DNA sequence: TCAGCGGTACCCAATTCGCCCTATAGGCAT
DNA sequence: ATGCCTATAGGGCGAATTGGGTACCGCTGA
């Protein structure tokens, strides 16, 4: 009915770090509420009959109205004893396989708590075996596992080919790649805000053609407004802002026919700044230098002093021509040219031949192998006009273009909101562009854990093959929560596995799904494992503490172990957990066939398997998920198709009948 | 047991005592959360382990008064044991014996307020190696803090060359004006470094050391002996700069024995 | 007697690539000769009785005077063909698993070659079962499996922390820190020249520490001569040039007293260039600014006429301070102030009450808030003297900037020498540090392929380990030439492994080797396996791997089931021990190899002996002559966190499963 | 061909973090 | 009391370090 709760809390310069402890039980959990208001309801929530403190705890307003309260020393709360301490507590050599490893800030807190645990009670605390990090945000629970796994964002290489992105990236803008890839990092799970997306998606999905060259004159306006606000903005970039300023009266047309409320508000959101447009348009010339440095930027009609001080430089070339032409009429010398030299300024240079010909008016600057070049009154006076003017008009420009800053920093914020609103739009058009492309279906969100899927296919590997994905459906529910995937290697069975991953992941961006038909509930969690020990069965742990019945677990080949006794004994108990206690979602590829007996002896699992049809020593895969378990090995028949000489393929076979021999 | 150095001082005497010519001495946050003593001596049994905590004086000093983590395998053939805070269970370590201690803070409240901050107190640390490391040339200290390597003294052989670690242990400075001594009077036997009073700076004046028989003696009849060596060759007076070792046969004559030795050295 | 071999050969913008056949045997090869000497000599070698060239054969000096030559199309040494008819002809979906996929140069005179082999022929030759490619150059072979499992420079992340590079990486200089990552991707095998090496870093063990900080103030010398030669370098790259120049003197005494003619020899290549020190001493000031763009960069006492234009910009405050008292005093305005302004230039500011009770002499400029601005002719004429002379310096300074181009290019060649040799330097100074620090010994090479360690060690697992990594005993051999490691996870079969392949490597840089002692073999191709694909390395490994190539086989059996993994890791081991006779490390799961010692000649058992005390185990992390004493995942699985009540139902069905064998 | 033209990798270079150090007091056996 | 020693904490300076700016690199329809 009522509980006895013991709890410790510590932060530090970036947010707070918590942890608790019920003795009835032996629950012992961790958070990192990032804000105030969340950690005050975290500590209302749990309620604990004593709380733990450091003396040094900067924001007290929280715990001087809390009971049973405990000023502890700030040495406790250090992350170096806390590990050592907690690691040989569970006994083991990392905190990974608990999900807690990377929270050093909820650590502090658990391994004060601890360390006055074994105080406090100092009895029997085996029914302590674990600790788990429960997030403050359960909007989606991501391991970086899956990000490098899946290949998301990123492949395993570390670039974006043949990932989720590149895939979905077939957005006009840079600022549209990125917030697809944040969203693919934050798969929203709020029912409404996904149907929002659903519902833009569809209608968009006609009209995406239309609009797609319109977002791609944007550019990246993202970035463009980042340097805005440093006051770091450069001429190119204010371009491609103006240019993207034109594109909003076109959009506002376009998107004002669509049939989507959501859209519509988007759409308001997107704005129009034709004020700003005008102020661009006026000022800045349609496509000036890189730099502001050497000017050239801000056209004429804007600022008339501007022009005042280009009009000293601009009587420059018809000036010197005309002394050219006067100077080589009067001395008779043809090859009399009037140029700019930056070092020495103009003058007028005369061939060696015809130098000395030249008259008393002419005083000499520069003496050359090939010519004499001389400086006269007049051009040393217009010399002078035109040096300080290309300075003051080039200065005037420097300064001009930063008081423009002053002139749309006031729409700083409504021009980050409609960047935002571009930036999300090319996203949205850009979706709709792939799920009227291959047909993409709309998922739809049920009250209860399980996925649905009509002849649906893997959303990358179907792009990059030279093959249709032999697509295949999937019925996952609390009722049928576990597939035991057996087959052959290149069968098929991880990709059906990452296949079901990414359809997930893909469903929970609110964009169209790659199937014919998929209906899914709530995954909070989705747990990868990921091949090469110590690596594998640390995530496996990690999935098995923290996975719920509503959580997405997606095991790859548990039993890559020291034998097939450790790693299937694991791998049995593994399946009968997650079946019998968890009863939580699992996908279970692997090769133990041993394991397509837990179907009789569990309930929840049922047995699958990928048909593959081997003739002779070449081997063709059907990679059509069948209700059953896989006939025999494949290794054999895969390892020749992967190259392997045949002495060691007949070597094999003649190896496997003196093995096949006894089983 | 009370500065953190202190820890220091007796665990690595505690590996030369079990015949060590190899000591990792290891810390963390200046001594506040890594107390790690690692060497190449004599293993401790699983049952000399046990009643040793609960230098059998030293470790029980420390053990129970801390997160102690003595770890041993005997030469012998044997498979490495390990002990925690009372328990035993093995580890895997070569041949030697192993305590990744932590701060021997748990309990006092007090004794946190009589920690000196932390930088000086490894600094301390520092000292107590650098003092040990001149004793013992034979055995090799490698000397690290925060995970960083930050010294090496590497054990010079059987009468080789004592200046490089001598000059790790004592910089540059020293090294370069180190004249060496070579004193004996029948039973007396006089060894070691005096930088020149000539070219002696500020910067050397840090250095005033002497080991007898191992052991340093912090004793001022040997400063009245040095100090009187530095006036009667040159007028000036300043700190003095030197190293040096006394072998005796286990008081007045010995400040005279001392005196001579160094003056002639000098000229 | 000689034998009919047919051959082909094409090339691109970059090289050549080059393909054989002998119709008698079946054998099939592939390379990518880079220059023309190089492939005159491979064709020379072979000497095919039959020489295919594609129609527009750019350097046909090669083939003009060779026997049975033979006019091809392009089309057929296109890669599209080539690789999708002979990925059929193998029966492959790829020809990774030969180790050519990525020497598309080559592929085409192989693709050419079997296009006209099945018109030439036009029967069955199933004798072409496999191709090989051999970039056997001196640079060790090793398939980029093995960069990424060693982690050379990259961990499996992605990150190069925990790297053989962040260990030896403690080079004081970038380029330092390049040249090092270079030699480790490129091992050198000219025995001669890594002895070069060994004698260098033994010699700069004692004289390590005080050179190294006179290296750090060179700073990347390497890519500042880069941009000198595009001119297109910065003041800052100068000065650091400059700061470098200056420790060539300092360098030249160190490396002088050291005993190693290499040493002495590096000391020549780097030379001194202290009348280019002389030049930027001169010229620079001692720490300009970051772009010419600004000025302020060439020191005066250089050029007589950049101080003359400077003079002009620099009677300024003086000239204005006489004006702002004279004016002051005159008109009686105490508000009266001269300063200066970027975007009008110099002004006259007076406050708006005695704004309008100045002189007729002041011209309106600038009317403000608080004030009104004025100009007059004697500081409009002031206004001139500065702005002009400011540019006129300024573009004499960009000028000069680019003439010291025309001065240091003459010694451009001799300069990248020198920074070769400085760079190199840092490597070999740091290595000698890393030697010393961490107790490395010098492996002396031997006739046949073989690596006896005598209580060595992983070079970086050991440093990142807060436990002293346990020293592990290896004696490869022609003799003992395979090794079944069967252990626990923990039990440091992947770590011996890989100590083996990291110890091969850092002896082949001419660097000290983690380890008390090393006797070391010829090892040409060292080839590597690792976990996600895996049938694909394995079989690369199987056809490239020679009698001299290093193999690192780790679980092969990640596979379909208990039996398609043994069988076929019994046959690879059998093929290695057999056939091959490569020096090959099997690192693996399968006891049940361990009946291969007495199967074959040349395999040996041991294994990472665990011993289990209480509920707990303790890993001797030691070689030991035998097998797998049990299974160990269950001891694991705790020490990885799994809860202790499916560890029990492991053991509770281990119990059902064991009760079998 | 072609002239921008935006991207993109990569070398800085002020900024951030950690290390040193010297005046500034205390400190404790005498 | 006391007087020479001794650690100290803020301040200064140096060493990493990642954002910002630049020179370069294809390249993209036109
Ligand atoms: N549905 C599918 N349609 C076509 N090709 C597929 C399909 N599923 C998998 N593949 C191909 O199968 C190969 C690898 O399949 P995969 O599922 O990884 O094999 P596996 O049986 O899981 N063994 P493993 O490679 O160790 O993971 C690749 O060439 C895939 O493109
Ligand atoms: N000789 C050794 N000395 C010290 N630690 C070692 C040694 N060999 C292995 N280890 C440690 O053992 C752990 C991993 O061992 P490793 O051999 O890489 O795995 P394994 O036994 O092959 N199983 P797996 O993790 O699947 O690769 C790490 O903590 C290593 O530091």
């Amino acid at each position: 009915r009522q509980d006895n709760l013991l709890a410790a809390i510590w932060q530090d310069s970036k947010g707070f770090g918590y942890a608790t402890l019920d003795i009835s039980s032996g629950r012992f959990r961790l958070s990192e509420p990032a804000d105030r208001e969340t950690m005050a309801a975290e500590l209302q929530r749990t309620n604990p009959a004593e709380l733990l403190y450091a003396e040094d705890f900067a924001e007290m307003s929280l715990i001087e109205g809390r009971r049973g309260l405990r000023r502890r020393p700030l040495w406790e709360f250090e992350i170096d004893t806390a590990r050592q301490q907690l690691n040989l507590q569970f006994g083991t050599r990392d905190l990974v396989g608990f999900g807690v490893e990377n929270a050093p800030r909820g650590l502090s807190a658990a391994g004060a708590l601890l360390q006055y645990a074994k105080c406090t009670q100092r009895t029997t605390l085996p029914h302590i075996r674990s600790i788990t990090m429960e997030r403050e945000q359960d909007s989606i629970i991501m391991d970086a596992a899956t990000r490098r796994n899946l290949e998301i964002t990123q492949n395993l290489a570390g670039g974006a080919e043949n990932t989720l992105a590149s895939v979905l990236d077939s957005t006009v803008t840079p600022m549209g790649s990125r917030m697809l890839k944040r969203w693919l990092h934050m798969p929203v799970r709020d029912t409404r805000v996904l149907l929002e997306r659903q519902q833009t998606i569809g209608a968009l999905q006609d009209f995406t053609a239309g609009l797609q060259p319109v977002l791609r004159q944007v550019g990246d306006l993202e970035r463009i407004l980042a340097r805005l606000a440093l006051r770091t903005a450069r001429p190119r970039d204010l371009a491609r802002m103006r240019h993207a300023f034109q594109q909003l009266p076109e959009l506002r047309a376009q998107l004002e026919t669509v049939d989507s409320a959501p859209v519509q508000a988007l759409r308001e959101k997107m704005g129009e700044f034709a004020e700003l447009r005008d102020l661009l348009e006026r000022a800045i010339i349609d496509t000036p230098p890189v730099l502001v440095r050497d000017g050239g930027v801000i056209a004429s009609g804007y600022n008339e002093e501007l022009d005042e001080w280009r009009a000293l430089a601009d009587g420059a070339t018809d000036y010197l021509e005309r002394l050219e032409v006067r100077e080589r009429e009067r001395t008779g010398l043809d090859t009399l040219k009037v140029g700019f030299n930056a070092v020495h300024g103009y003058y007028i240079q005369i061939s060696r031949g015809q130098s000395h010909l030249a008259p008393i008016n002419y005083m000499r600057r520069q003496t050359l192998k090939n010519a004499e070049r001389y400086i006269i009154p007049e051009l040393k006076e217009y010399e002078d006009k035109v040096l300080t003017s290309k300075g003051k008009a080039l200065a005037l420009e420097k300064q001009l273009y930063e008081e423009l800053f002053d002139l749309l920093l006031p729409h700083l914020e409504a021009l980050q909101q409609s960047a935002s609103a571009l930036a999300e739009l090319d996203v949205l058009v850009n979706l709709a562009e792939r799920a009227y492309t291959l047909n993409y279906t709309s998922p739809t969100f049920i009250d209860k854990p399980g996925i649905r899927i009509t002849e649906g296919r893997h959303p990358v590997v179907e792009q990059v093959l030279n093959e249709p994905f032999i697509a295949n459906p999937l019925n996952l529910s609390p009722q049928r929560r576990m597939l035991i995937i057996t087959g052959p290697n290149m069968g098929g069975k991880s990709t059906y596995m990452r296949q079901t991953a990414l359809i997930a992941l893909m469903a929970y961006i609110g964009s169209y799904v790659p199937a014919q038909k998929v209906e899914i509930g709530p995954i909070d969690r989705i747990f990868t494992r990921v091949g090469a020990f110590m690596v594998e069965m640390t995530e496996t742990a990690n999935i098995l503490h923290n996975a719920t019945e509503y959580s997405l677990v997606l095991m790859d080949e548990i039993g890559r172990g020291t034998s097939t006794y450790d790693g299937l004994s694991l791998a049995w108990a593994v399946a009968e957990n997650l079946a019998n206690k968890i009863k939580a979602l699992t996908l279970f590829a692997t090769h133990y066939f041993e394991l397509t007996q837990l179907p009789e002896k569990m309930e929840g699992v049922a047995n699958v398997h990928l048909d593959a049809l081997e003739h002779g020593d070449t081997i063709a895969f059907m990679h059509s998920v069948q209700d059953g378990a896989a006939s025999k090995s494949y290794g054999l028949a895969v390892a020749a198709l992967a190259g392997v000489p045949k002495e060691v393929i007949k070597r094999a076979r003649q190896k496997l009948r003196e093995l096949e021999s006894i089983s | 047991v009370e500065r953190p150095a202190s820890v220091v001082k007796e665990l690595v005497e505690n590996s030369l005592d079990a015949g060590a010519t190899r000591i990792d001495i290891d810390i963390e946050r200046g001594g506040a959360k890594l107390i790690r003593i690692r060497d190449n001596g004599s293993g401790i049994k699983k049952d000399e382990l046990a009643l040793a905590l609960a230098r059998g004086e030293a470790l029980a000093s420390i053990s129970s008064v801390s997160r102690l983590t003595l770890t041993s395998r005997t030469a012998e053939q044997q498979e490495a044991w390990q002990a925690y805070a009372v328990t035993v269970k093995p580890a895997a370590h070569p041949v030697g014996t192993t305590l990744e201690v932590l701060d021997l803070f748990y309990n006092t409240p007090a004794r946190r307020k009589f920690l000196r901050t932390e930088k000086t107190e490894f600094n301390h640390i520092d000292e107590i190696i650098r003092r040990i490391a001149l004793a013992r040339f034979d055995v090799t200290i490698n000397l690290s803090h925060n995970g960083k390597i930050v010294r090496q003294y590497r054990a010079v052989p059987e009468g080789g060359q004592k200046e490089r670690r001598l000059g790790a242990i004592l910089g540059t400075a020293f090294l370069e004006q180190a004249l060496a001594i070579e004193w004996q009077h029948g039973d007396l036997t006089l060894r070691g470094w005096v930088a020149d009073p000539n070219h002696t700076t500020p910067a050397l004046a840090e250095i005033q050391y002497f080991y007898v028989n191992g052991r340093m003696m912090r004793d001022r009849l040997i400063n009245h002996a040095i100090r009187q060596a530095y006036e009667d060759k040159l007028g000036a007076d300043q700190q003095p700069a030197f190293v040096l070792y006394l072998e005796i046969d286990p008081s007045r004559l010995v400040h005279d024995f001392i005196y001579q030795g160094v003056l002639s050295v000098l000229q």
